[PDB]
């Protein structure tokens, strides 16, 4: 009875939640070295360090300890430290939406090459150092106690691990997987059934546990192209193995899956989705939004004169280019600038419509925050990532005729109109009711 | 002892940060405390000195970083046109001129001189360039003698600066620097060598031989911030914050996003012995923000960055219904909207003037505005000139600036008594206007949407011109000008100095 | 106030620099002068302590550079194998003993421990080798707690050392370093980062907090001397000089060549307070050379290497007509020529037995020639014994020295009173012998001319034995040994202590 | 009559040496910038600076002005400067008898890139700094005063030479050539016949002055291969040019050069050698001398066994390596450790034979002084330049005819048998009596 997740990304968390609403609360294990973990879940690296639980206080880019008088810089994309103006440290910001929160800090040699990497948690002090050899090759990663007494030392080359716990004999493992099994035997978890999202080590622990009592399920997510991986068809031509069933939430994959290897495998290909948590309803206001890291936004000059009924809110906390300020002379359009990390969501509160015509990088995972807030997503072939949550019917041509997107969006002036138009976009990402999870996952221990 | 003041650079048109030093200089001249104003930037386009004297400085008060190493000390350019052409072999016949430029010709071997005059009608020469065969091989800069020389060479059919050099009065080599693509690299002194301009300032401060009670004052961090701190802890150090000091927008109660100009000092504040701002309003905000966030309690004073020698009365007839504005003339000042408020005020009250004094960004797209808009000769874009009595000759003042730490242009306006119209924001706007008397403050939605702000602007403009308040709120501006006056400005300083020398 | 001493490294087999420095401690102990001796080179293969003990050092006069940041104190190895097996998980099967090499096996998994013993009989372990799958991974060093570790990794299937970590008394990390190409490229504290081991020493010197009441002494410039001088000018600095400071055959009246180990100090000597030489003749010849080539005049003091508690007075039989000497039988000793000094002299001088006390290689060139020559039984051949006593039971000490800047073979040879014979050469052979009193000097043609002095050695010996000055000058040998007693050395070492700290 | 040589050479120095012996005393100018020129000469770059003529006190390696505490490192063939051991500056040495004298001193950056070079004269002024750009290319050269002022700036791209002298107006020269033509006129130097060693700038000065009266002479010390330099073809056809006649010394290089020329072409050359005066005659000793830096010598032992009769003198200024000490077991092997200039010219006089088998590179031009004292200069292949003085009769390879190397010398027993092997080498260096120079140029006064 375990959630085993190899890496953390938002594409994982959507599994944690869908099972949570479907009523599976079982212990959760993460292979990755992440320190920002939402406290519902633990990792074999972070358990034995000894920091506290329920404390979210990262370090601010200016706080990272540095030698006397040495000068810190940060731009809200990255941060840097310079002895006499010369680059020494790189600081990378957390995956977190909040700007200027410290995840990893890399130091460079006198020649600019990478040497040391000191990772940071969500609790605000350095919990691991990573070392590099020569050509920027990974060497080892040291893990520290709270006091800094050595606890975990992993040698990336061989794969061996050193465990010196507090006032504890020294064990030396061999492979990453052997350590994982030691972490499920140290906590005495219910191993009745195990859930995992990848063909990586998380999958491998299922292969190491092959004899043990239980059956296991793989939720496969990552996209497929022309052939199934060899570690995948391994469950299809073998029987005994702990994992007996493959669940694919995205249908575009579930359709291509049964489309390769013939005969029986279509039994152990099931189909599900992710029951989300929507944060609010639509309300059908006339107010819209586009988020832009890069001026400009194609097709734009057309659509403003096209529907004077409505208002365009487009912004960057970056400095605005003077070419987009010329559009302001059309007074249906307001421009926001240099937005508070609570004032970005001011637009996501008062906008019901988001349009990916942006040409540059999605900022702050813009498409996704619109989806959770139900903002109807409409765009072109020049849309952004992730294009996961957008229905094909709402996708349109790249700079080519843009007013089909108008009179089709204009068609949502009624409540029944928006509701029916959302559900297409709703089930693009395979939103399902919590009922479907009860049925499909009732077949195993409940 | 002495008081050293660190500022990067200066132009003719230089910012109010730079003017603050100038005002601050004449202050110290009357407290019997000597000082020096250091300048790190590369100053070539004109002579360093004409910029110094221009803003009110005295020549012997300025230490130019690239100067002080030599014996030649700062001074106006005394070199005649005839003095240079006497330094050349042969003689010319054909001679051109345009603007500040003179070009002599000796084209038996293909060579000539492009000369640069300090100003047109005079014969004094700032720059002298030499071009043989059509390539530039040397360029000499002047004050009373040759105080530096640049050498060049072609690359991809372009003039390319490779090495510079500096000289003494005897024409001896102090140091020459090498140039790789617009950035200095190495400095050859006979006794030393250096690979970074940061570590050159380290040598400059080091040779200044600071004593226990000496004072180093930081204005601009950029690029020198680190090298200032390390080598100043011998003496007492201080940093004065001229602009707004953080971003309230991206700040939670947990996190405070500072301003890059001052960040390195706030993080490391402990090493600094004192801090300075101008409005005590700013003090209590920051100093409270200071302890709630990083829990550091440095000594912070309150001093105005420009004063009144005396408050001015404009004897000559009070010019009717006049407006005036001045600033860096940039995006931040939002001069655009002032141009929008007047042509419609040109309606109910014609003839009323407005004058724009400044040199900077987008002066052009302003001049592109009035030609087409409804002011033919209704507005004056006059550049940047001396306003010493000029404010006094105009009826009202306008600032559309969104934030100002002091905003001296209206500090010099309340010495003319003039009424004021602007936004209600920290700091200088929430200092120099109490809406009941003198001027008017406008609350502002946090947004820029044209229709809202410009229309409310003249709402309180015409309640003045017509009528009854333009006479007596000119005196209240005077009675609040009494608050910041040199007698008080000189006062806070003199004590604060030995307040640090206490220990 | 303290006195700090600096040297590169140390080991079981040591050189004259360390024992001179080792003795230098014992004197400074009776001075009530607190002394610390700083060692630099990386010392692992044996513990740092065990090599301080056997040269005699006191553990609390020992500041090891790479130890200084760890709150561990310099300690001998108290750690057993049983203490080790308590930190390891599992139980061993095979236990092999090859020597100090003790290899435990855990073939249950693929891990095994090779363990290193201080002495094959003892329970004492210095360092441990943990290995998985035949691939060495971690290595660990012990004094009273693990104070250091190394981390390896295969390269071309050869275990290659990469990073090395120093711990605290509680097991927490003090700092770590990166090794590329057997070189130390980066050091990381929690509060610091270091790219140059050269610049690392600078951190050490600012952590020691040297006041002006302190004193610094440098032995080898190699690896340090630049930064040492720079960080030492707060306190008082001095450079000791052992062996020869120059090469005369390479130097003319116009220019002077120093030794590669002494060249930096001498050239920059004006920063160093004082210099220390072995002899007085070295103090004079150097002092003569200094003020000529470059006009700079540092102060020089004379101090010996070793010393003498008591002049060693015989009542034993004083065996007339005998010889004695002590060296290692090295080709530099040029003692193959001293063999004909015995065999040609014997025809005139009956019954003279010289004694051989030394051990080196190419020694069998010495045992091979003595026998084929006419007299093979005249002279004994022996490796070593405790020398300090025997001397008085022989007559004259014989020295083939090319040059020796100092020696205590002759310092203890004037302890028992023996007359000596050596060439006139710098220095010790020249400062213990005046050609008129107590011995004879043999100026050498600039060459090795074998038979030239082959008799000239034999010549002077018979002047001692025939006769009458045989003991007359040997009693004068106590008058020269008098000045070098361990009592007067203690006088110059404290008088020098005020010859520095006074001004 | 003047001498104009581009660059000072062991080539040129023995050329100006031999001319004095014929009575032709003409002044000497060098287009090169060197400061170690002996007292006879001058260069346009060195003359106006004011460096006192005749003085010798070159800077010792450890006197080069360095920052505080910056460490100056040791000397064999090079010296180096470092800040915390990080490599900063190289001191390139001079070429002279006493070592470790400063010729060039270069600096660097933290990346090891080239940047500055500050040259020194035999006095040791910092008289020329030199700057270099991105690709480690050149830039310009400032020839300084002794007071620190500017005199000459040669801008190495355009070539334009800025000359600002003391108290005088500023001039600008289009190239290095016009600078030469300028420097001559002020010194008032008679041009009626002129001698130069380089096809380079030395040559271009003539083609400018073709109108002025007289005739000129060009000398070829540089080897040829297959075809002539393009400027050499111009000398053949053109006549009105001041230069009508070319000169080559070498018995080999003369005819292989005239091989490429028609019947018309050849009559404009004359062939002739140099005059080396030797400090003493031969006198057929049995002794031999070798000068190395470190170990070791190829077939050193196999020769020791192939001759008993004479001594092998090997020497070093560095404390010798044990491989060399081991050979001392045998009576004919004698070393010299850390040997002295006093011990040096003694060993050159005690020996009649030099052997260049020493690995590494030459010792203070030991080869040249082997030829000057009329020893027998010889060796294998993989020798030490200069090969300028050795013949083919006396040379071998890889210690293979190490046995007949012996017999070649053993073939010299008869008092004049050596002299037959001697003047085989004596014509390879093209030694010829000054009676020859006089007969050739009596037409050319
Ligand atoms: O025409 C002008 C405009 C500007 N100023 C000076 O420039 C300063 C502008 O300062 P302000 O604070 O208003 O602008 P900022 O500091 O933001 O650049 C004022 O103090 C004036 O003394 C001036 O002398 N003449
Ligand atoms: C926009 C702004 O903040 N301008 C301020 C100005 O108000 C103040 O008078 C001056 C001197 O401190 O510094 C500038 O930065
Ligand atoms: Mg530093
Ligand atoms: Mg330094």
């Amino acid at each position: 009875m375990i959630q085993l997740f190899d890496y953390y990304n938002q594409e994982t968390q959507d599994l944690h939640d869908s099972l949570l609403a479907a009523g599976y609360a079982c212990p959760t294990i993460v292979i990755e070295a992440n320190g920002f973990l939402p406290d519902d879940m633990i990792s074999p690296y972070t358990y034995f360090l000894g920091d506290e639980e329920g404390v979210d206080h990262p370090l601010f880019f200016n706080q990272v300890p540095v030698p006397p008088f040495w000068e810190i810089t940060g731009d809200h994309q990255v941060a840097r430290v310079s002895d006499m103006g010369e680059e020494r440290a790189r600081i990378h910001y957390a995956s977190q939406a909040r700007g200027r929160l410290v995840k990893q800090v890399d130091w460079l040699d006198k020649k600019g090459q990478l040497r040391l990497s000191e990772r940071y948690n969500k609790q605000g002090r350095c919990f691991a150092k990573t070392a590099y050899k020569s050509g920027q090759e990974a060497f080892n990663t040291t893990y520290y106690s709270t006091d800094g007494q050595e606890r975990i030392v992993e040698n990336h080359v061989t794969g061996d691990i050193i465990l010196t716990l507090d006032q504890e004999p020294l064990r030396i493992f061999k492979s990453r997987v052997d350590f994982i099994r030691f972490f499920l035997e140290r906590l005495d978890l219910d191993l009745d059934h195990i859930l995992f999202n990848s063909l990586a080590y998380s999958f491998l622990v299922s292969h190491s546990l092959t004899g043990r009592a239980g059956q296991d399920i793989l939720f496969w997510q990552e996209p497929l192209y022309d052939e199934l991986p060899g570690n995948m068809q391994l469950i299809l031509d073998n029987s005994q193995l702990r994992t007996q069933t493959i669940v694919i939430p995205d249908l575009a994959t579930y359709e291509k899956a049964m489309s390769l290897a013939a005969a029986d495998q279509q039994q152990k290909f099931l189909h599900l989705g992710y029951h989300y948590d929507f944060k609010r309803d639509n309300y059908l206001r006339k107010d819209a939004l586009i988020l832009t890291h890069s001026d400009q936004i194609e097709g734009l000059d057309t659509l403003v004169q096209s529907l004077p009924q409505l208002v365009f809110r487009i912004a960057a906390l970056t400095e605005m280019s003077p070419k987009l300020l010329s559009m302001l002379s059309y007074k249906n359009v307001v421009l926001y600038q240099n937005a508070s990390l609570k004032q970005i969501e001011q637009l996501y509160l008062e906008s019901d419509i988001y349009l990916d015509i942006n040409h540059g990088g999605q900022v702050l995972q813009a498409v996704r925050k619109a989806f959770e807030n139900n903002l109807l997503i409409l765009g072109f072939e020049q849309t952004l990532h992730d294009r996961h949550y957008i229905a094909q019917q709402h996708i349109f041509d790249s700079s080519q005729p843009a007013q089909l997107a108008s009179i089709l969006e204009e068609a949502l002036c009624g409540v029944e109109q928006m509701r029916s138009a959302l559900q297409a976009q709703g089930r693009h990402a395979n939103d399902v009711p919590v009922s479907l999870y009860q049925e499909t996952l009732q077949s195993l221990l409940g | 002892s002495t008081v050293y003041n660190i500022n990067l650079g200066i132009g003719w048109a230089s910012s109010g940060v730079e003017y603050a030093q100038a005002y601050r200089a004449q202050i110290l001249r009357r407290i019997q405390q000597p000082a020096k104003f250091i300048f790190m930037d590369m100053i070539l386009a004109d002579n360093i000195q004409h910029l110094t004297e221009n803003i009110g400085f005295l020549d012997e008060e300025i230490i130019w970083l690239y100067n002080y190493f030599t014996d030649i000390k700062i001074a106006p350019t005394t070199v005649t046109l005839d003095q240079v052409l006497a330094q050349v072999a042969g003689q010319p016949e054909r001679s051109e001129k345009e603007g500040k430029i003179v070009r002599y010709f000796y084209p038996q071997d293909d060579q000539f001189i492009t000369c640069y005059l300090r100003q047109e009608d005079q014969d004094f020469v700032e720059h002298v360039e030499y071009v043989s065969r059509g390539r530039l091989i040397r360029k000499d800069y002047f004050s009373y003698v040759r105080y530096a020389s640049e050498y060049f060479a072609p690359h991809n059919d372009a003039a390319t600066l490779y090495q510079r050099r500096f000289y003494h009065e005897d024409g001896s080599v102090a140091y020459d620097m090498l140039i790789e693509d617009g950035q200095e690299k190495l400095y050859r002194f006979p006794d030393r060598i250096f690979y970074s301009k940061a570590e050159l300032v380290r040598y400059f401060l080091q040779c200044l031989q600071l004593q226990a009670d000496d004072v180093v004052i930081l204005d601009r961090e950029t690029g020198i911030g680190q090298v200032v701190f390390e080598e100043s802890q011998k003496a007492k150090l201080g940093v004065v914050v001229h602009a707004e000091h953080f971003s309230e927008n991206a700040s939670s109660d947990d996190y405070i996003l500072w301003n890059n100009f001052y960040d390195y000092q706030f993080t490391n504040a402990d090493k600094v012995d004192f801090f300075i701002v101008a409005t005590e309003a700013q003090k209590r905000i920051l100093e409270q923000q200071f302890q709630h966030y990083s829990d550091k309690q440095p000594q912070i004073a309150t001093i105005p960055v420009g004063s009144l020698d005396q408050l001015t009365y404009p004897k000559e007839p009070r010019k009717p219904y006049s407006m005036i504005t001045a600033s860096r003339l940039a995006t931040e000042k939002h001069i655009d909207w002032l141009v929008a408020a007047t042509v419609q005020a040109h309606a109910q009250l014609p003839e009323l003037t407005l004058d724009i004094y400044g040199k900077g960004s987008e002066e052009d797209k302003l001049r592109r505005r009035i030609e087409e808009a409804g002011a033919q000769d209704y507005i004056r874009l006059k550049g940047h000139a001396d306003l010493s009595q000029i404010y006094a000759g105009y009826e009202l003042y306008l600032t559309a600036s969104t934030s100002e730490g002091f905003g001296l242009t209206l500090m010099e306006a309340v010495g003319s008594g003039l009424p004021l119209i602007g936004f209600d924001v920290r700091y200088g706007n929430q200092t120099f206007i109490d809406d009941g008397k003198n001027g008017y403050l406008l609350p502002v939605s946090s947004n820029h949407v044209e229709d809202q702000i410009i229309a409310a602007f003249v709402e309180k403009i015409i309640a003045l011109f017509s009528q009854g308040r333009q006479q007596e709120m000119s005196q209240h501006s005077y009675q609040v000008a009494e608050n910041y006056l040199t007698s008080r400005v000189e006062a806070a300083w003199t004590q604060l100095l030995k307040e640090v020398r206490d220990d």
